């Protein structure tokens, strides 16, 4: 069901149109010079063929229509080369543009929506949708104009000429729909009892091909082949029904082009011995005008049987546009980005009144928050999971929009300018990302031009050198799931390098030192503590236990700060704090 | 070209099903150039022969020719439709079963350098690339060949040196342009293959990254290289579409060629006679409808160049040599199993660093064990010795003081029972998601199971026979959880391996499942894998691990005596 959507759908696809209409109207033009030359090249073969047959006219003096007969072939050579690369370069310039949109909402939305789906959720909607609708730009589109503008200039250039060569083939004209119609209410019943199996046996091979882990940890390898065997004839003894259905209503198409052609054959035939005088204008029948009809009788139904071969582009470009209109319509608040400019890159202060974190859909991730950081001092933020730590930090970064006042140095975090704003700011989150080719451009993320002195003070305070030698290029390696897996603690010191390589205003800790072995803990809080002393840091941790030395503890609940004070006033005081030091750690 | 052989013998098997395929493609090929043909012949014979010889001319045979002509090319190409599909999904089975065969003997280790996500996905495109092999290359090129055959020697009656000048153009643009086309979109399509999976990595890795690129002033940055591969890929794409309508005009060129000749060597004349008349009409309309014929082979160059890359991919995946090896010894299962490990040592293929470094450690009879420790530790690397997925480098595993190397497949599938860290969701019905545990167990058997580990609103409206999976009913994490361990209680395996049992459940129902533990399987050689603390005290012999080795062993008494890790962990300090 759902037709007032596929519609509208469809009405989505025409506006990307737009983009290059210049090209769609090239090949809709060109496409009726195309038809224009098959009916010249007819007229010229029929007029040649004329004077042999009937007039004796030897070759020798036929000179003029064969080199016009040449000269129309190289052209309509040349059109059908023109009309693909015209089709191509209109497809392809919708799919750049609207790639571009579709990476310019992801990176607007930012990291706050992005984190929603998976990355492969993201690249399916951008390499595998965005080219699923080429073809019906490239393809079916020009298709569609050809398969009208030809076949009514072969009846218009006909009918002067015998008009019951012309009926023949525009007699066909509604009966193909209305016979295809017939066939689709019958292939619409087999579809219907076949749809609900057969979308059920089509993830079947994949789902023994996924959890083939399983298969084999139980022993049923061998018994999953039978299976697979079985699935394999359920599949195609289902699939024939629908095809003997489909096969006989793409026929239909054939079984005219065959009767219009033997049709032609036998009007003309017997209309030149006298069997039937009707059809011409009593003028009489030439053996060109039945040359003329028979050439161009197999040139009528070709552009409507390549409109067959090109529909099933329509189908799978109205699914991806589907996907296509729900993303680029989502509300989507983002957070708001001003033109102000921070004035020194000494510590900033903090403070908020009345904060509320809001997610991209609206929804409030922390409530009212009110605190205040001075410059240069270091906070902690303790909490239960779920409580809104990371919500804090993500705004205090400019991926969350926040609905009541946040201000850095007295100036709103909205009015500061992104792009300055991050030059002043450095984090190290739970689960970092490496996005950087190697070891090395990950730990120069932040400025790639920095010598190696540089780069050596970096590797070396976060103790990366360390287990440098154990890679096989050194600081050169390349790292990922794909080459050269660090483990976690590896990784979480490439992240440290990275946020310490450059002296920040305010550095934010999500969870770091959190899933780490005993030796990385280590090495990542060590540097971590030294470089929470050189400007205003927010730390995120689970651990309450060595936190005497941090300025100011902030206790969250509920998106709310509940308790504020030093570790030695909240430890000795009953509140939430002394509850969460005092609770039971349920997983490690 | 050599890499189609391994599939080629899958299409070797129903030959006879493929064969009348393409013989229906001759015959509907044939008349659709015999119609056009005869009536271009009948129109010159009728006009030549005019009104005054009406009588003479005999007109009910050529009637009869296109009547019985036009029969055969829409009736034909109707079966050559269907007997072509049907062939193509009795090879698909084949196909199918040949992919998953090889994939089993090394499916936990021959998979793990790709991402499987995207590596299955790939591996069932690249069985129905295989499949359309006879559909797009075989059946347009073998019958394309055969029908300029029977034209060519159909036209040598009539005259020699016009059907060899007509059959010759159509065998030399069947034999020589495709490889043309091919070997010239050879490197394109590689370059094509290349930047399209590049972009996709590189993609990733700025979508995941978004939030380090974003405060470090790199997304622009990253985001201009990711837009100059896309211009790449694109730029690779249109010299794709160049070839696409160059063999569209080549084909169009050489069919106007072998009309024009028709129309100027014809004309002279057809066989021994000049001025030939009507027989002018049927090489110029058999030139102009044969090259039907050579349509389908336009394209054919670019799908044998997919065919043949997934030829060889597929070709790379399954011929990778299986990381164990089973002996056929053909042991009986033992009743109770005692677990020992001995300076086990792992490291992963490509990898330089060690994954398990000299783990040993002894696990008695009926003997409830919990390895304890953080992400990444090593701990599912741990349990994959265990079912011999993988080979320990340095180190020796016995299971009942003998190698568990020495145990053949069937053996040691039954002697270990694990509810994997992952619990797979098989789209059958819920009575074949627990079948695979034990095949021979009963309806009661499964539903008393079923009601034994809480999973009770299961049996609710549809019983076992409700379909679970890709497009039935899905479940939650506890409720998926319990079924993993379902099956292992079907198995009744004497040694159980739990990675993560109760991972990402609430704690009322983390623990009725560890519950659920000890109360079934308490006569039972469990192994528990898990990074949370509940019930620890339950098990015996708690082994906390640190990357990839012990750096911690005893009960939950003695761990909390001393000052360790597991107090740390307790405590967390
Ligand atoms: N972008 C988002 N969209 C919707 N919900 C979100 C988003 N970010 C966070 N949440 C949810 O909002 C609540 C608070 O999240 P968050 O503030 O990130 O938790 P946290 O304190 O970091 N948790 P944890 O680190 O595991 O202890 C939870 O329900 C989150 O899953
Ligand atoms: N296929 C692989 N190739 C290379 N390294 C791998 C592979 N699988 C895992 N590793 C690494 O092996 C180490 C141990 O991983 P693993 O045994 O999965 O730990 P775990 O304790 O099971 N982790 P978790 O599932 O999060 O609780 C880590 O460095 C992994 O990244
Ligand atoms: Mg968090
Ligand atoms: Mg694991």
């Amino acid at each position: 069901m759902n037709k007032s959507r596929q519609k509208e759908l469809t009405r989505w696809l025409k506006q990307q149109s737009v983009i290059s209409q210049r090209w769609l109207n090239i090949s809709r033009l060109l496409g009726f010079v195309s038809g224009i030359l098959i009916i010249a090249q007819a007229w010229f073969m029929a007029r040649i063929l004329q004077h042999m047959i009937m007039e004796n006219i030897p070759r020798e003096a036929l000179l003029l229509p064969f080199t016009l007969l040449v000269l129309t072939f190289v052209l309509r050579a040349w059109v059908v080369w023109l009309r693909e690369r015209v089709g191509y370069h209109a497809g392809q310039h919708i799919r750049f543009a609207i790639r571009r949109q579709v990476l310019d909402r992801l990176q607007q939305a930012g990291p706050a929506w992005i984190q929603g789906k998976p990355a492969g959720s993201w690249a399916t909607l951008v390499l595998e949708q965005i080219d699923d609708m080429h073809d019906y730009y490239a393809r079916y589109l020009p298709q569609m104009a050809l398969a009208v503008s030809v076949p009514l200039l072969i009846v218009v250039a006909i009918f002067p000429s015998n008009w019951a060569a012309a009926l023949i083939l525009l007699g066909t004209a509604p009966l193909i729909p209305l016979f295809m119609a017939l066939v689709g209410m019958g292939a619409a019943d087999a579809n219907r009892r076949n749809f609900l199996a057969l979308a059920r046996l089509s993830g079947h091979f994949l789902d023994r091909l996924r959890g083939m882990e399983t298969l084999r940890i139980f022993g049923r390898g061998e018994a999953e082949i039978e299976s697979i065997r079985s699935a394999s004839e359920d599949f195609r003894q289902r699939t024939m029904e629908v095809l003997r259905l489909a096969f006989l209503s793409s026929g239909i198409l054939e079984f005219f082009t065959s009767l219009s052609i033997a049709l032609v054959a036998v009007y003309f035939g017997f209309s030149y011995l006298g069997e039937l005088d009707f059809g011409h204008y009593d003028t009489g029948v030439t053996l060109a005008a039945g040359f003329l009809a028979l050439i161009l009788a197999p040139e009528f139904f070709q552009p409507l049987r390549d409109l067959g071969t090109f529909y099933h582009a329509k189908a799978q470009a109205v699914g991806a546009a589907d996907s296509l209109k729900t993303f680029m319509e989502t509300p989507l608040a983002h957070p708001q980005r001003g033109e102000a400019e921070l004035a020194s890159t000494d510590p900033v202060t903090i403070e908020a009144e009345e904060l509320f974190i809001t997610s991209p859909e609206g929804k409030t991730l922390a409530g009212p928050l009110n605190f205040t950081l001075p410059a240069g001092q270091r906070a902690v933020l303790v909490g239960r999971s779920g409580s809104g730590k990371s919500s804090l930090l993500n705004a205090l970064s400019g991926f969350l929009s926040y609905q009541g006042s946040l201000r850095i140095n007295g100036i709103e975090l909205r009015d500061l300018s992104p792009e300055s704003w991050r030059k002043h700011l450095s984090w190290v989150g739970q689960n970092p990302q490496l996005p950087a080719a190697t070891l090395r451009d990950n730990v120069l993320l932040a400025r790639p031009d920095a010598s190696e002195q540089e780069l050596q003070a970096a590797l070396d305070n976060a103790w990366v050198s360390e287990f440098l030698p154990l890679l096989p290029q050194g600081v050169d390696t390349p790292v990922g799931d794909q080459a050269a897996r660090l483990s976690v603690g590896q990784a979480q010191r490439v992240a440290v390098a990275r946020a310490l390589l450059n002296p920040c205003s305010l550095l934010l800790l999500d969870e770091p030192a959190a899933s780490l072995d005993a030796h990385s803990e280590q090495r990542v809080m060590e540097a971590l503590n030294a470089a929470s002393l050189r400007q205003t840091t927010l730390m995120v941790t689970h651990q309450l236990e060595d936190l005497a030395d941090w300025d100011v503890i902030w206790v969250m609940q509920d998106g709310r700060i509940i308790e504020q004070g030093r570790y030695a006033e909240l430890s000795v005081a009953g509140g939430p704090f002394a509850t969460l030091l005092a609770h039971r750690q349920e997983e490690i | 070209m050599r890499a189609l052989l391994p599939y080629l013998a899958l299409y070797k098997r129903h030959k006879w099903m493929l064969s009348l395929g393409i013989v229906l493609a001759i015959v509907t090929l044939l008349a659709s150039i015999g119609l056009l043909t005869l009536s271009g012949w009948f129109l010159s014979a009728s006009a030549v022969a005019g009104v005054a010889g009406l009588y003479s001319f005999n007109y009910m045979l050529p009637a009869a020719g296109v009547r019985g002509a036009a029969i055969t090319r829409t009736a034909g190409r109707y079966f050559e439709r269907l007997v072509s599909h049907d062939a193509t999904f009795r090879v698909l089975q084949h196909l199918r079963i040949y992919t998953f065969s090889k994939l089993l003997p090394l499916s936990p280790a021959g998979l793990a350098r790709y991402r499987q996500g995207e590596l299955l996905n790939r591996v069932v495109a690249d069985v129905d690339t295989l499949d359309h092999l006879y559909l797009r290359v075989i059946s347009p090129l073998v019958g394309a060949f055969v029908v300029i055959m029977v034209v060519t020697i159909g036209l040598s009656f009539l005259d020699f040196t016009l059907a060899f000048t007509l059959g010759g153009i159509m065998l030399l643009t069947l034999f020589l342009m495709p490889p043309l086309f091919y070997r010239a979109g050879k490197s394109t399509g590689q370059n094509l293959t290349h930047l399209r999976g590049q972009y996709r990595q590189q993609l990733t890795a700025w979508l995941q990254g978004q939030a380090e690129l974003t405060i470090f002033g790199a997304s622009d940055r990253y985001r201009t290289q990711l837009e100059n591969t896309e211009i790449q890929w694109l730029e690779a794409q249109r010299r794709q579409s160049e070839l696409t309508a160059l063999s569209q005009a080549i084909m169009l060129l050489i069919g106007a060629l072998a009309v024009i000749l028709m129309l100027w060597m014809a004309s002279g004349g057809v066989g021994g006679n000049a001025q030939p008349g009507a027989l002018i009409a049927l090489f110029v309309f058999c030139a102009l409808a044969a090259f039907e014929a050579l349509a389908p082979v336009t394209g054919a160059f670019q799908h044998l160049g997919q065919v043949i890359a997934s030829a060889v991919r597929i070709s790379d995946l399954t011929d990778q040599k299986p990381e164990v090896t089973f002996p056929d010894t053909q042991t009986r299962v033992a009743d109770r199993v005692s677990l020992t490990l001995r300076d086990v040592q792992f490291t992963y293929p490509e990898q330089s660093q060690q994954a398990l470094k000299g783990i040993s450690l002894q696990v008695n009879a009926g003997e409830h064990i919990a390895i304890l420790g953080r992400t990444g530790c090593g701990k599912s690397t741990l349990l994959q010795q265990l079912t011999r997925a993988w080979d320990p480098q340095q180190g020796e595993i016995l299971l009942n003081d003998s190698p568990i190397a020495s145990l053949n497949e069937a053996a040691l599938r039954q002697t270990i029972s694990v509810v994997p860290q992952r619990v797979h969701l098989f789209s059958a019905t819920l009575r074949d998601n627990l079948l695979l545990a034990s095949p021979g167990s009963s309806d009661e058997a499964l539903s008393e199971i079923l009601r034994r580990v809480g999973l009770e609103k299961l049996l609710e409206d549809a019983g076992l026979n409700s379909w679970l999976g890709e497009g039935g009913r899905q479940l939650s994490g506890g409720e998926l959880r319990r079924l993993a361990i379902a099956r292992a209680l079907l198995h009744d395996a004497p040694l159980v391996l739990l990675d993560e049992p109760t991972e990402g459940l609430d704690a009322t129902t983390e623990s009725q499942i560890l519950e659920l533990l000890a109360e079934m399987m308490r006569e039972k050689t469990v192994l528990m894998v898990t990074h949370r603390l509940r019930g620890l005290s339950r098990f015996q012999q708690i082994i906390v691990m640190d990357n990839g080795q012990i750096i911690e062993q005893g009960t939950h008494a003695e761990l909390l005596a001393r000052q360790g890790r597991y107090y740390q962990f307790k405590q967390g300090l």
